[PDB]
RNA sequence: GCGAUAACGAACGAGACCUUAACCUACUAAAUAGUGCUGCUAGCAUUUGCUGGUAUAGUCACUUCUUAGAGGGACUAUCGAUUUCAAGUCGAUGGAAGUUUGAGGCAAUAACAGGUCUGUGAUGCCCUUAGACGUUCUGGGCCGCACGCGCGCUACACUGACGGAGCCAGCGAGUAUAAGCCUUGGCCGAGAGGUCUGGGAAAUCUUGUGAAACUCCGUCGUGCUGGGGAUAGAGCAUUGUAAUUGUUGCUCUUCAACGAGGAAUUCCUAGUAAGCGCAAGUCAUCAGCUUGCGUUGAUUACGUCCCUGCCCUUUGUACACACCG
C-alpha cells in the first residue's frame, strides 16, 4: 500500500550536513491531505516521489 | 574438434625427478621442472616435434624420452648458445644448461667458489644480505 | 556570481544622467554608443557598462529608479 | 667540528 | 683475522635474534630571546 | 569546375576536413569506405548522420574526408560532423535553403554535436599535483 | 632578377610588424612582386625554476617565457635593391638576414 | 523500404535503420514502458540512440543526469574499480553483450528488462543519520526520484561486478544474470537483498 | 568497380594474404623463426609458430602499400609495444629489426618490393598488381 | 662597438638614479629619516604620481627592523605595475 | 582449489554432452563449464564443433563472449 | 553589491588588467602548411571510374583546414518565475561560448626570531689561515641494516594475461675542428647494439616523434595458474679515465610476499577524478621524480556548518615580550 506524492514547494536544506531536504509534497489522488516530508536525493518540483507511509509529517532533523 | 580416448591418458608423470601434472599443456607442464622456463620448454618442444596443442598426459613414451633428450643436449639439436641457461661455464668453458638437480649443485658451487675467493659478492650471500647494490635500509625487512 | 562592481554601477548611471536622449533599450546600439561616450581602455569593460546601462534603461521605462 | 691530529 | 675480507666470512649476522627497540624517536621556546643582550630604547633612538 | 564545397568537424584534437562534390553516393573515409570505419562498436556514430536524413541525400554527392589528430574515439566524432556539416553545407549553397533548414533541424533534434563542435578541450595541468585539479597526497 | 628572401626574428611584434609591413612597402611602390610576409609559428622558450633560493616552503615554480617571432619575405629583384630596404627599415629590436 | 542504391555499398541492415533508431541496430524504445509512476520523468528512453556512447555534457547543470539515456547511464557505472576508468568502449561491449543475453534468456525486450530491474532497485526509503556530533542515530526519509533511479544503476552493476570477481563466469552474462533476477523481483539478486535491506532499516526508524 | 586494398578490412584481408603468401611458397624464411621473439618487449615468442612469419610479411607489404617509402626503422616502431619492466612503468620499445629487415628483403626479391629513391622501401610495378588481386579474391565471398 | 652617454631627463623619475643617489647619501651618514624624504620629495617634485621607498636593515640595534616611507599614489596588482 | 574441471574428453561425457546441451536455453563457455563440469579450454572446442553439427545457433560472435542457442 | 543608515564622498586589495584555450567559409597573406586542378605516371574494374606516386618550374588556383596580426564576438543577451521587486538567484531559447566562459600570472596594510650566510666577487662579527677548516691528487662514504614513518611504482586477475593483427596525439629539444647535438636510410646482429652515408642551427631533418592504454581474432580456464615479477646464477653490449658495493640495456634460468588490505587517513565537481603513455629539467650514463603535454574518460553534490581551520561580532582579562603570557 504505497502512496504516491507530487512535491509542490520546496521548503529548504535540512540536517545537520544539508543532506535531506523539506518538501512540500501534494497527493496524487485525493489532491488535498498536503504534508511537509523530507527527501535524501535532489528533489525539484513536480517529483512524483512516493510514500511507504503517509500518517506521519516531519520536522527539522538534528 | 572434440576426440576421446581411454586409458591412454596419464595423470602423473615423472620427468627428470620431477611430478608433472598430466592434465596441464605440455609447454607449460615441463616448465615445473626446474631449469625449464616457458621460453625454453616452449623450444624444445617445437624441437621434439610435439604440437602444443596437447596436455602432458596426452604424449606417449616416444616423444617424452624424445624431450628430455633435447633438453639435456640443447646444442645438438640447433639450440643457439645465447639461449642457454649456463654459457661460457667456469671451469671447462663450454655452454651448459642445467636442469632440475644439476641446477641447485652448480648454483651452490658458484657460491663457494665466490666465497672460497673472499670476494665481496660472497660474503654478502654469507651475511643473508642483497648482493646486487640494492639498499637494504627500508626494504630488508622480512 | 554575476554580480557587477562599482566601477561598472556607476560610471554606467552617470551615463544615463548625462546621455539618456541618446541611449536606447538596445545592448547593441548601446555598445556603439558607449564607445564614442566614454574613453574605456578594454573591451571587456565596454560590454560590461553597456550591458548594464542597458539594464538600467529597461528599468526606467518600468518606472522610476532610486538614485538616478 | 673535529680537531685534525697528524700520525706521520 | 687481520684483514677484513677474511674475517668478514666467518663472523655470522646474528641481527634476527635481538629486538628492535621500541621507538626510536630522537630527531623550545622560540618566542623568548635567548641572546641576553636586551636593546635599550637609546640605542633604537638613535638608529631609527 | 563543379558543385563542390569543402567544410571541417572538430573533436577535442581531431580534425577532419571534408571535400563534397557532385557525383555518386561516394562516402570515404581517408580514402577508404566507411563501412569499415574502426572501432566496430561505434561505427554506428558515422551511420546516424546517414540514416537519420536518409541515404536518398547522397546521391548525388560524393564524400572524402581526411581526418588526422586526436584519437582514436575522438577522430570518430570528428567524421560524423564534417559529415553532418557537409551535407547541409552542400544544401545551403546547390540547393534550396528550404531543406537546408529541414536538414538542420533533424541532426540538430537528435545530437547537438552533429552540427556544433564541442567546446571542451583539456585543462593545463598545475603544479603541487600529477593533474589539473589534483594534488599531491598531504601527510601529518 | 633574383629570387631573394629575407627572415626577420625578433621577441615582439611591434617593431617585427612595422618592420615587416615597411620592407613590404618598399616592395610594392616599387614594382617588386614579392612573396609574404609569412607568420612563421612562434616558439614559447619557457624556463620553469624553483621560486625558493633555498628549498624550504611550499613548492612554488615560476615560469618564465620568451616568444620568438619569425617572418620571411621572398623578393624577385636585383640584390643592390633589396639590401639597401633593409637599411631603411633597419630596427634595434629586429635583427635582419638575406640569403639569395 | 526501398533499397537505396549508392557509390558506396550500404550494407542492408544498416539500410534499415533509416526506418528506426534502435539500440544497436538490434533493440527497440518504442515498446517499452516504465512500471511506475514516480520515475517516468528521470528514466530517459524516449529519445532512440544507436550505440550507448554519446559523450554528452550532462554534469554541467543539476538535472543533466536525468536526460543521458539509460543505457549509457549503466554502462557508464561498469567502468569503476580502477583498473576500468575511461574503458567505456569496454563498457559498451559488455552492455552490448548483455542485453542479447537478456533476449535469449526470458525472450523479453532486454531493455525492457533494463527498465524494471531499475524501478525494482532503488530503494523507496532511506535512513539518513543524525548523529549529534559523534553519537549514533538514524532517521528515516524519503528517496528522491533521481536518487532513487541512480542508486538503482549503483547497485546494480556492483552486484555484477562482485558476482564477475574470480569466476570463471564472464561479466556481461554476469550483469544479465543480475538484471534479469532484479527485474522479475527476486531477492536471490544482489541490489534487490539491499533495497530490501534498507527499506528493512528505514521501517525501524519512523 | 575496381576493388583496391583500403577497400577491404585490414584483419581479414591480412588472413587471406597471409594464406596466399604461403600456399605460393616463393618466400624464403629465415632458419630462426621458430627460436626468435618478434620484440624485445615481448615475452613469448609468437603461437603460431609454422605461419606467423608469413602472415607478418603480409602485414608489412599492406602497410608498406598503404604508404611511401617507410623504412626498416619506422617498422620496428610499428610493431612495438609496452613492455613488461617489473616494477618501473611501461614503456614503449621498438620491435626486432632482423625479423623486419628479413620480411622486406624477402618480399623485394620475391617481387612486391624495391628500393626507393631517398630511402625507405617502395611498393613495386608488380606489388600493386597481386596484392590488389588479393582484395578482390577476399570479399566476393 | 661605439659607446654613447646620455644624460637622464627626469631624475625623479630614474627610480635607479634615486636608488644609486640615496646610497650615496646613506654612505655619507646622513640619517635614513632626511635621506628618505630627500627621495620622496624629490620624485613628487619631478611629477611621480607615486613613490614608495623602503630601507631594510640593521642600525645601531641588534634586532633588525625595516621601515617603509610612502607617498602619494601607487597600484599593487595587475598588469599596469608593469607598465607604470 | 575444488574445480578440478574434467579436461581431458571421455566416452561417458561425449554422448551426454550432446544429449544435455540441445535442452539448454542459453550455452556458452561458462554455461558449459558450470553444469558439464568440464574445462574451458574444452569448452571452446566444443562449442565450435557442436555449431558445426549443426545443435548449436550462433546468436552472437566475439572472442571473449560467445553467446550461443539451441537450434530446436 | 542591494539595502539599512551620523554619515558623505573616495583610495589600496578584490574586480578590472595580462598570458593562454575555445568561435570566425569575415579581412591579410603563405614552395618551411594544406587542398583542388593540371602535366607525367602507376595498379583494379574497364563506364568516363576508384586508390596511389611524382611535379622548390605545371614559373597553376585557393586559404576550408594549418600558421599568426589586425579585428569582431558575451554584456548573463531575450523570455518565464521568485526577491525588500533591489542586488541577485533558479529555469528555459538562441548561441562556439551563459560554472567569474575554462586555466593561470600579478596581487593590499602591517608582520614572523618561518627557511636559507650549503646560490652568490651579498654580507657584520667569531674561528682557521702553511702539518690549513684554503686549493688539488688518490681511494672510500653519502647506498652502509635487528627497526618505526612518509611521497610513490608494480600487483593481487577473465572488465585479465599472453600471441598475432588494426593503428590514432599534443607540449618540446636539437651541432662544427667540436671534444661532439637530434639523428632517418642501407647493411649486420635473437636482442641490446655495431657499422657506412645523408638531412637538420630547424613549421623544411630527426618526426605523421605510426606513444600507451585502446579495438579485432586466437591460446589460457579460476589453479598463487600462462596473475605478480621480487631474489639470485651464468652470459652478451653500451657510457665513461674508471662500473667491484651488479650505472644502464639485452638473453636464458631462478618463480618470493601479494588472493582487494585494521584503527586511521589523502585528493577531488567536467574533458574534472581516474586510468594511459609522451617531451623537457637534471643528464657521459641512469627517471619508479618533478615541470608540462596530449589519449580514453566517468560516479556523485551542485548543499551544509555536523567535524576541522580561518575570518567577523559580542564578551572576560590582573596579558601587551601579548597564554610559549
Ligand atoms: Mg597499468
Ligand atoms: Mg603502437
Ligand atoms: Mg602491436
Ligand atoms: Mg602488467
Ligand atoms: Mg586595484
Ligand atoms: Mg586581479
Ligand atoms: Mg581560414
Ligand atoms: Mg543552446
Ligand atoms: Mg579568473
Ligand atoms: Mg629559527
Ligand atoms: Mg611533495
Ligand atoms: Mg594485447
Ligand atoms: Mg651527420
Ligand atoms: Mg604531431
Ligand atoms: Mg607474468
Ligand atoms: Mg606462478
Ligand atoms: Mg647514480
Ligand atoms: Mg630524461
Ligand atoms: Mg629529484
Ligand atoms: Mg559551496
Ligand atoms: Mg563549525
Ligand atoms: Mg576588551
Ligand atoms: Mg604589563
Amino acid at each position: 500500500p504505497v502512496t504516491l506524492a507530487k512535491v509542490i514547494k520546496v521548503l529548504g536544506r535540512t540536517g545537520s550536513r544539508g543532506g535531506v531536504t523539506q518538501v512540500r509534497v501534494e497527493f496524487l489522488e485525493d489532491a488535498s491531505r498536503t504534508i511537509v516530508r523530507n527527501v535524501k536525493g535532489p528533489v525539484r518540483e513536480n517529483d512524483i516521489l512516493c510514500l511507504m507511509e503517509s500518517e506521519r509529517e516531519a520536522r527539522r532533523l538534528r | 574438434l572434440v576426440v576421446q580416448e581411454q586409458g591412454s591418458f596419464q595423470h602423473i608423470l615423472r620427468l627428470l625427478n620431477t611430478n608433472i601434472d598430466g592434465r596441464i599443456k605440455i609447454m607449460y607442464a615441463l616448465t615445473k621442472i626446474r631449469g625449464v622456463g616457458r621460453r625454453y620448454a616452449n623450444l624444445v618442444c617445437k624441437k621434439a616435434d610435439v604440437e602444443l596443442t596437447k596436455r602432458a598426459g596426452e604424449l606417449t613414451q616416444e616423444e617424452l624420452e624424445r624431450i628430455v633428450t633435447i633438453m639435456q643436449n640443447p646444442t645438438n639439436y640447433k639450440i643457439p648458445a645465447w639461449f642457454l641457461n649456463r654459457q661460457k661455464d667456469q671451469v671447462d668453458g663450454k655452454d651448459y644448461h642445467v636442469l632440475a638437480n644439476n641446477l641447485e649443485s652448480k648454483l651452490r658451487d658458484d657460491l663457494e667458489r665466490l666465497k672460497k675467493i673472499r670476494s665481496h659478492r660472497g660474503i654478502r650471500h654469507f651475511w643473508g644480505l642483497k648482493v646486487r647494490g640494492q639498499h637494504t635500509k627500508t626494504t630488508s625487512r622480512g | 556570481g554575476r554580480v557587477r562592481t562599482k566601477t561598472v554601477k556607476r560610471a554606467s548611471k552617470v551615463l544615463i544622467e548625462r546621455f539618456y536622449p541618446k541611449l536606447t533599450l538596445d545592448f547593441e546600439t548601446n555598445k556603439r554608443l558607449t564607445s564614442e561616450i566614454a574613453v574605456i581602455q578594454s573591451k571587456r569593460l565596454r560590454n560590461k557598462i553597456a550591458g548594464y546601462t542597458t539594464h538600467l534603461m529597461k528599468r526606467i521605462q518600468k518606472g522610476p529608479v532610486r538614485g538616478i | 667540528r673535529k680537531k685534525k691530529v697528524y700520525t706521520t | 683475522k687481520s684483514p677484513t675480507g677474511n674475517e668478514a666470512a666467518l663472523k655470522n649476522k646474528n641481527f634476527n635474534k635481538d629486538v628492535a627497540p621500541p621507538q626510536s624517536t630522537a630527531t623550545p621556546f622560540d618566542r623568548h630571546s635567548r641572546t641576553g643582550k636586551t636593546d635599550s630604547k637609546k640605542k633604537l633612538q638613535q638608529g631609527w | 569546375s563543379t558543385q563542390s564545397v569543402q567544410t571541417f568537424g572538430k573533436k577535442k584534437t581531431a580534425t577532419a576536413v571534408a571535400h563534397v562534390k557532385a557525383g555518386k553516393g561516394l562516402i570515404k573515409i581517408n580514402g577508404s569506405p566507411i563501412t569499415l570505419v574502426q572501432p566496430e562498436i561505434l561505427r554506428f556514430k558515422v551511420y546516424e548522420p546517414l540514416t537519420l536524413v536518409g541515404l536518398d541525400k547522397f546521391q548525388g554527392i560524393d564524400i572524402r574526408v581526411k581526418v588526422t589528430g586526436g584519437g582514436h574515439v575522438s577522430q570518430v566524432y570528428a567524421i560524423r560532423q564534417a559529415i553532418a556539416k557537409g551535407l547541409v553545407a552542400y544544401h545551403q549553397k546547390y540547393v534550396d535553403e528550404a531543406s537546408k533548414n529541414e536538414l538542420k533541424k533533424i541532426f540538430a533534434s537528435y545530437d547537438k554535436t552533429l552540427l556544433v563542435a564541442d567546446s571542451r578541450r583539456m585543462e593545463p595541468k598545475k603544479f603541487g599535483g600529477r593533474g589539473a585539479r589534483a594534488r599531491f597526497q598531504k601527510s601529518y | 632578377i633574383h629570387k631573394i628572401r629575407i627572415t626577420l626574428t625578433s621577441t615582439k611584434v611591434k617593431q617585427l610588424e612595422n618592420v615587416s609591413a615597411n620592407i613590404i612597402r618598399n616592395a610594392a611602390q616599387y614594382n617588386i612582386v614579392k612573396k609574404g610576409p609569412v607568420r612563421m609559428p612562434t616558439k614559447v622558450l619557457k624556463i620553469t625554476t624553483r621560486k625558493t633560493p633555498n628549498g624550504e616552503g611550499s613548492k612554488t615554480w615560476d615560469a618564465y617565457e620568451m616568444r620568438i617571432h619569425k617572418r620571411v619575405i621572398d623578393l624577385q629583384a636585383p640584390a643592390s635593391t633589396v639590401k639597401r630596404i633593409t637599411q631603411i627599415t633597419i630596427e634595434p629590436g629586429v635583427d635582419v638576414e638575406v640569403t639569395i | 523500404l526501398q533499397v537505396v542504391e549508392l557509390a558506396t555499398t550500404i550494407p542492408l541492415d544498416v539500410q534499415e535503420a533509416q526506418r528506426e533508431v534502435k539500440l544497436f541496430n538490434k533493440w527497440s524504445f518504442e515498446d517499452v514502458e516504465v512500471k511506475d509512476v514516480s520515475l517516468v520523468d528521470y528514466i530517459q528512453i524516449r529519445n532512440p540512440v544507436f550505440v550507448s556512447h554519446t559523450a554528452g555534457k550532462y554534469a554541467s547543470k543539476r538535472f543533466r543526469k536525468a536526460q543521458c539515456p539509460i543505457v549509457e547511464r549503466l554502462t557508464n557505472s561498469l567502468m569503476m574499480n580502477g583498473r576500468n576508468n575511461g574503458k567505456k568502449l569496454k563498457a559498451v561491449r559488455i552492455v552490448k553483450h548483455a542485453l542479447e543475453i537478456i533476449h535469449v534468456l526470458t525472450e523479453q525486450n532486454p531493455i525492457q528488462v533494463v527498465v524494471d530491474a531499475i524501478v525494482n532497485s532503488g530503494a523507496r526509503e532511506d535512513s539518513t543519520r543524525i548523529g549529534s556530533s559523534g553519537t549514533v542515530r538514524r532517521q528515516a526519509v524519503d528517496v528522491s526520484p533521481l536518487r532513487r533511479v541512480n542508486q538503482a544503476i549503483a547497485l546494480l552493476t556492483i552486484g555484477a561486478r562482485e558476482a564477475s570477481f574470480r569466476n570463471i563466469k564472464t561479466i556481461a552474462e554476469c550483469l544479465a544474470e543480475e538484471l534479469i533476477n532484479a527485474a522479475k523481483g527476486s531477492s536471490t539478486s544482489y541490489a534487490i537483498k539491499k533495497k530490501d535491506e534498507l527499506e528493512r532499516v528505514a521501517k525501524s526508524n519512523r | 568497380p575496381g576493388v583496391s586494398v583500403r577497400d577491404v578490412p585490414a584483419q581479414d584481408f591480412i588472413n587471406a594474404y597471409a594464406q596466399f603468401l604461403q600456399r605460393q611458397g616463393k618466400l624464403e624464411v629465415p632458419g630462426y623463426v621458430d627460436i626468435v621473439k618478434t620484440s624485445a618487449g615481448n615475452d613469448l615468442p609468437p603461437q603460431e609458430a609454422e605461419t606467423w612469419f608469413y602472415k607478418r610479411a603480409a602485414s608489412i607489404a599492406r602497410h608498406i602499400y598503404l604508404r611511401k617509402q617507410v623504412g626498416v626503422g619506422a617498422l620496428n616502431k610499428l610493431y612495438g609495444g609496452a613492455k613488461n619492466r617489473g616494477f618501473r612503468p611501461h614503456k614503449h620499445v621498438d620491435a626486432s629489426g632482423s625479423i623486419n629487415r628479413k620480411c622486406v628483403q624477402a618480399l623485394q626479391k620475391i617481387g612486391v618490393l624495391e628500393i626507393s629513391p631517398k630511402g625507405g622501401r617502395r611498393i613495386s610495378e608488380n606489388g600493386q598488381r597481386d596484392l590488389d588481386r588479393i582484395a578482390a579474391q577476399t570479399l566476393e565471398e | 662597438i661605439a659607446i654613447y652617454a646620455e644624460r637622464v631627463e627626469e631624475r625623479g623619475l630614474s627610480a635607479a638614479v634615486q636608488a644609486e643617489a640615496l646610497k650615496a647619501k646613506l654612505l655619507s651618514g646622513l640619517p635614513i629619516r632626511r635621506a628618505a624624504y630627500g627621495v620622496l620629495r624629490f620624485a613628487m617634485g619631478a611629477g611621480a604620481k607615486g613613490v614608495e621607498v623602503v630601507i631594510s636593515g640593521k642600525l645601531r640595534a641588534a634586532r633588525a627592523k625595516s621601515q617603509k616611507y610612502a607617498d602619494g599614489f601607487m597600484i599593487h596588482s595587475g598588469q599596469p605595475t608593469r607598465d607604470f | 582449489d575444488k574445480a578440478q574441471h574434467i579436461v581431458i574428453l571421455d566416452q561417458e561425457k561425449y554422448d551426454r554432452i550432446l544429449k544435455d546441451v540441445p535442452t539448454y536455453k542459453y550455452v556458452s563457455v561458462s554455461v558449459l563449464v558450470d553444469r558439464l563440469k568440464i574445462g574451458g579450454s574444452l569448452a571452446r572446442v566444443a562449442l565450435r564443433q557442436l555449431e558445426e553439427d549443426g545443435i548449436i545457433t550462433p546468436v552472437l560472435k566475439h572472442s571473449k563472449q560467445a553467446i550461443y542457442t539451441r537450434a530446436q
